[PDB]
């Protein structure tokens, strides 16, 4: 999983060479980051249902079709609405899983590997979930270093849907 | 691989859970000691060739008979190889050090190396005892309460012994 | 050359990705131990004369037969005397590029490649080099960080030798 | 590749020199404007699908030519060779940024680009213009003043419209 | 590009051999079924702009949204009705070409590859799309293997799509 | 691979006996009944997306489990990973049938597709559901009396049925 | 086996793609062709044992040196008489093979791979077995398109041995 | 590579066009001949062996400076080369036979060939010497009027003389 | 691989040792008939096409099961896989010949290949009488006395029948 | 072209190395040899005229039909009696060039390389040319050392033909 | 590669001819001498590596500019480099010694040496000096009087000097 | 283990080839130069301790450093020393067996196969051994071809130490 720690082992290792003092200065880069990461996690999870709850909330005012179309891959059904609660809900938990750990592996393994895929096969559309994104940034309560933190993950998968 | 961070994320994943207040305040923990960390790896890593080099010369005077003709390590290129292999164990031991971690050494070293000894005819007991040997040296220079801020470095003693150790079983 | 920024571009490139926030902490982690890094380096730079003489001295003590063995490999002509105190000088200079960089990239491009190949080809052995870097890491006049980083690469060195 | 460290090494290396006083000085304030670059290059990356979308929407809009039935970004797959290109383009330009050196922009990325698309037959002057779009937009949201400690970032946003700029003439 | 044809010679030359009688077996395949392919690509030639601007519409009736939503990816302004019709052509087109050739090659070539990327990257839906081809696939006016001709080519561009 | 003639051709050529009557009247009689074979494999091939989508979401209705986190097609790679093992099974069951012999789908399909899915952990006899669910589906839309010359193909029905259980039963 | 078919399949497979239209129609040319090429096989196979005797005597009827040499590569004896007897008889099962297949397949496996090695090793002379071909070809008593099927497998082998 | 058919549609897609009916015709009009351009591969390809052997004993009866020790066909080496290098050329013209193009033949055989002799050392008149009668008696069995219905095969025998030319200057 | 005389050293090297007056008295007589090996090894080469096809005839003579439709050495590329096996096995016998140690056919040709023959289907009990008639011819022919200036190679013949003996031994 | 100096050489080359012993052994074998090689190779020279015309009749006693059938790969004309005395003086002129090069080399490159491809597209037995060189064989005058040198590049050619 | 003997024997070739008197005498005259060059081969050998370090240290002593900071020779990859180049060349010079034909060294060595210099910076004008130092050092070494069977090699050291200035000519 | 024999198969092996002519002569000539080999073998042999014993003096003599310097790498204890006798006496073993083996592969396999790599890590001079060969090949008492063969083996480890 791509963190700032295997990051430096797998560089040292593809080299066959024991740690040099140039991956020592990226593990304290990442430590000394983790005040700021372990802030916005900590706040992101504390208030995830507010989040989560109003995030589907903006989807549905962007897109008002998806609360009325007919069909399974739409929140028009009670069983819909679920699937799209859970799904946010995802997107803001690999978000927390990345400020914990560093980096984007968390999100790049569970997550974005075979997006395009899912996406076109159930017939999903990124823009939903860029519009969920869009809205915790804006809402989740972060400034200083915590929000810068918090911003490059979720502006991250919104690239990731682009 | 996993660092001691993505452990915990696979863990809560699997569950489908976000992190509880307690796994939050153990990585923040790990964070604060982290200059601990850091000092062991590179006063390990700073020594590495003395360790491996004093390590080797001491099995070899007690095990005489690795080094006669016919032995295991007799011939420039077995010898080489042995020298190599306890490089190699040092230096994976050292990456579980940095990511608090044992997969790297587990995944990348000590998976099927104790099979790798017995199709050679390598002695892997007389392997364990090497490792034995880097481990006392190396957390003897870690821990060396000289030219350092002092403090409490003894958990962090515990953990890197583990890992030796976990090395020395897998192969014998 | 190996540091901590073209490490962190370098494998952003090797995977085809824009830079993400696990490769600006590692840049972050360089620019703090920058301030330990370059006080080490312009002490080493300003007292050079004086640890490249007494570093010469230190290896003709360990070793005297360098001071009165014929050949052209020993120091026991001024010429000879001259290519010691210029390569000791060498190994010095690269120790301060190291600490300027913030890695081994420059002593491994410059020195350390091609090593093993120049000490068996002109008759030097390991151990006078190895003799005069231990005198500078004894003598060099720095404590706390600034001498951890100057030791790294001092002892890095002495790795690359032995 | 080399960054803004590596290239003063360098140059001391073939003089035999130890570095200046002035040398010495000059990277050390590199190092202090450090947190000014590091948001630069976050910034434009954290926005990088939008100001290639943008800036090729723009293109078309003014170059029609491009996008007709025989133009070189006509058919789904010439255009997402031209998307592609951007995107390589503005990524070599941020590895710039954080190096401080256009190393890895020339060396990776820019030479012999101009034969290539010369051999393609795609209109350099137009891939200018589309880098000159981008250049615009980055610098824009680099240098915004809103949600960031205020400071001058003036001379970082030269340097940058300088890469942009070596990239643009480099293809056109 | 993919014909009953150029498959034929790209299967021989691989293996170094002059053309069989198992290639002139598929070729004279070809010849057989271009009687009913041909129809379809004149009928569909001679209906195509009926049978675009039904299909637009049948677009707007299922996806009301993409009247009135304000975006450049969407068609409530001029401009975007006529993106959305110069596209629909553009499928249509590409039908014509491969019953005219008789395979997939053209479509595959100027349509299909990169479709993904343009998708994403422009935000079209890809169902947009696809309700345009049953429309096409519904109204065509064809019967018998005229009709099995044009609907294999309209169900791969849907298959591609989804 | 074999097809239908090859497979006659084979067992002939293994006696050294050119074909008898009965064996030339039975492959006569696969080319005319060819045109049911054609229309089979373009309709099934024609709705592949379709079938497969529908399958896949009624077999994830029936067994949460294998969605919930920690199922083996949690997270969007596992999931594409299974999405795409049902088109593979699909694909293999079309060329089978324009064949007419199961030998395509035996060899670069189902051999060692049951040790496969043991070593990953993945349930079997849920692949079997799947395959089920798109047999019935695939076998509806063959054998669609709309818009075709009125015939029977209840024989070609059989064997297409049999070839979609063969992969049911080599997986659970 | 090398048939239209089988051929069909395995281009589909090298792309990963489910079969289309270009691959059906290659199929359909293969069945409408089996009339022609089965009314051969059935022909040849019917009148094989005059088709043989009369193909070995023509070979001798060139080659007389054939029936007299000694050696036991030739057909001076018992034993040489009925092993050529029997190869003239595999040449012709061949043919009737590719016939069935619809393609050059079974003769490509059963007998070409190997060819040139078995006859520099046991000195069998190509053009015998020419020869023997060309009697085939000359008295099998087909016209129209079945002469045409039998003839392209027969001129196949004898290319194979030219 | 492209064929007849395809050639059109690449011409119609550069202008962004359906096609007209005066194309169609055209095209509908290679289909309607098609029987005469099987007819005409089957019958040179059967041929092959002889007519390659046939034209390159005639060109070393004329050129036995080829063939005398120094020349470039002598050396058992040097003549199967010129022998395969006859086949590969005929090869490629009855591919482009069947195709109605001459794509395949001027991309995979001819680009580059001229330059390949030239290094060589290999007298290019002599391989177009060579080709000429190739084509000769190509056409020749091509267009024999026994064993087969009757009817006029000029234009494509026109066609085919074409494609042999086209070799035979690229080479010279 | 070793010869006659690495084998020697290599017993040596393993116990430390300097060779001794017998071990070099061994070598020098072996140098001493070394013309004997030359001739043996020169003659069986020579007729080495004749061996194989001799061997073969008179196998497939005894065994016409093997040449039969579903015969194991029916089809030419079985009757060539065949025959290849028969030079290869011979090969590598004569290279055991000139090293004077079975090594190199042990090591290049005898291991596994039993197990390879099951996994065919191929007899190698008739594998074995293949290889004892190519040892008879073999050994008639090395030991020819005409031609030949004259001596006692019946010490070099029964080392030869050993190398024949130990694969024919090995694959049955 | 394979010598022994040649093979020498191509083997201390491809690993990188000087020559040692193992390889001037080699040389010096061939020095001594080229006694024995040097002796054949003038022997078969000055009686080359003779061996050839020898040769050729055998061939022609062996096979009869040669002289007689109709074709030009036969000697039944002039130009064929020519173009067969012609071939059986290359392979004697080859089996001198390998004596005096010490190796297989020279009949390897000239005549060996394409020696299956041109038998059989010209359809020229190899059973003749077996023929003329066991003549030859026979019929040398050699004895001793330069016998065993003649005959183990005769049966070298006899052995690329069967 | 050709060798002494293969050249005369490649010129015969092409010319269709047997060998003549003359050339049969002059190869056997090259026999006739043979044990000389092998001493020659031997000697130079047996001292590669101090004619090479010698010529080295020799050529640095009067090109200081060489060693110097930004000097082509200078940091430790470069000089090993140069020092790689010294032994490479002299290795092909050693082979064409024992070829007697200098084709070995033009083919493998010295073809496009010039223009690999001219791209890199390196000095050939230098490089053919340290030639000419190994050419001197070679020849008073393999033409030492002490120690060998008294004769008279000049014609051979003649031969050796040529293929040393070949190698300096085609540098410089 | 690298033998003029193992080298003569190992080249007709790489090509698939039976040997020829060229490989028997390469063996011939290691058969021949055995002579001078094996008087050199045993002369060595025979010798051994007084040549190890003096070669030992002779490297003490020369660096007198050894006898007197602190460090287990050096000869000044009795462990030392019997090192010391130990290495010099594999090195004249090996090249016994070099002699013996009629090339350089018991040394190559046996010694030279990590050398540097032994003697960096245990930090042993490459030159205390080459002046210990330079002794043996001074003293060994060989004249003629026997001293050519011994000096042959010497000075290669000589070449490999440098
Ligand atoms: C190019 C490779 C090469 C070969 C092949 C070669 C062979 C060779 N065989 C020899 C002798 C011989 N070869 C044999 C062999 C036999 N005598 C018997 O009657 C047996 C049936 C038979 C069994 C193998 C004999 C008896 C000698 C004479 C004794 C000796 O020199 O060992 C001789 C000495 C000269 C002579 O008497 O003709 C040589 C040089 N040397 C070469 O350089």
């Amino acid at each position: 999983m791509k963190t700032p720690i295997t990051e430096a082992i797998a560089a040292a290792d593809t080299q066959g060479r024991f740690l040099s003092n140039t991956e020592l200065q990226a593990v304290d880069g990442r430590f000394k980051r983790a005040v700021a990461s372990m802030e916005a996690a900590r706040a992101l999870t504390n208030n995830a249902q507010s989040l989560i709850d109003g995030a589907a909330q903006a989807v549905y005012q962007k897109f008002p079709y998806t609360t009325t179309m007919q069909g399974s891959q739409y929140a028009s059904t009670p069983e819909g609405k679920a699937k799209c609660a859970r799904d946010i809900g995802y997107y803001l938990r690999m978000v927390t899983y990345c400020l914990v750990a560093g980096g984007t592996g968390p999100m790049d393994e569970y997550l974005i590997a075979g997006l395009s895929e899912i996406n076109s096969t159930f017939d999903l559309s990124p823009s939903w979930y860029i519009e969920a994104l869009k809205y915790i940034k804006a809402n989740h309560g972060l400034t200083g270093q915590a929000a810068v933190e918090a911003n490059a993950y979720i502006d991250y998968a919104i690239n990731a849907l682009s | 691989m996993l660092d001691a961070f993505a452990k915990v994320v696979a863990q809560a994943d699997a569950r489908g859970e976000f992190l509880t207040n307690a796994q939050f305040d153990a990585l923040s923990n790990l964070v604060k000691e982290g200059n601990k960390r850091l000092d062991a790896v590179n006063r390990i890593t700073s020594n590495a060739s003395t360790i491996v080099a004093n390590a080797a010369r001491a099995l070899f005077a007690e095990q005489p008979q690795l080094i006669q003709p016919g032995g295991n390590a007799y011939t420039n290129r077995r010898m080489a190889a042995c020298l190599r292999d306890m490089e190699i164990i040092l230096r994976y031991v050292t990456y579980a050090i940095l990511a608090g971690d044992s997969s790297v050494l587990d995944d990348r070293c000590l998976n099927g190396l104790r099979e790798t000894y017995q199709a050679l005819g390598t002695p892997g007991s007389s392997v364990a005892v090497a490792i034995q040997k880097m481990k006392d040296a190396a957390i003897a220079i870690a821990n060396d309460p000289n030219g350092i801020t002092p403090g409490d470095c003894s958990a962090l003693m515990s953990e890197i012994a583990g890992y030796f150790d976990r090395a020395a079983a897998a192969v014998a």
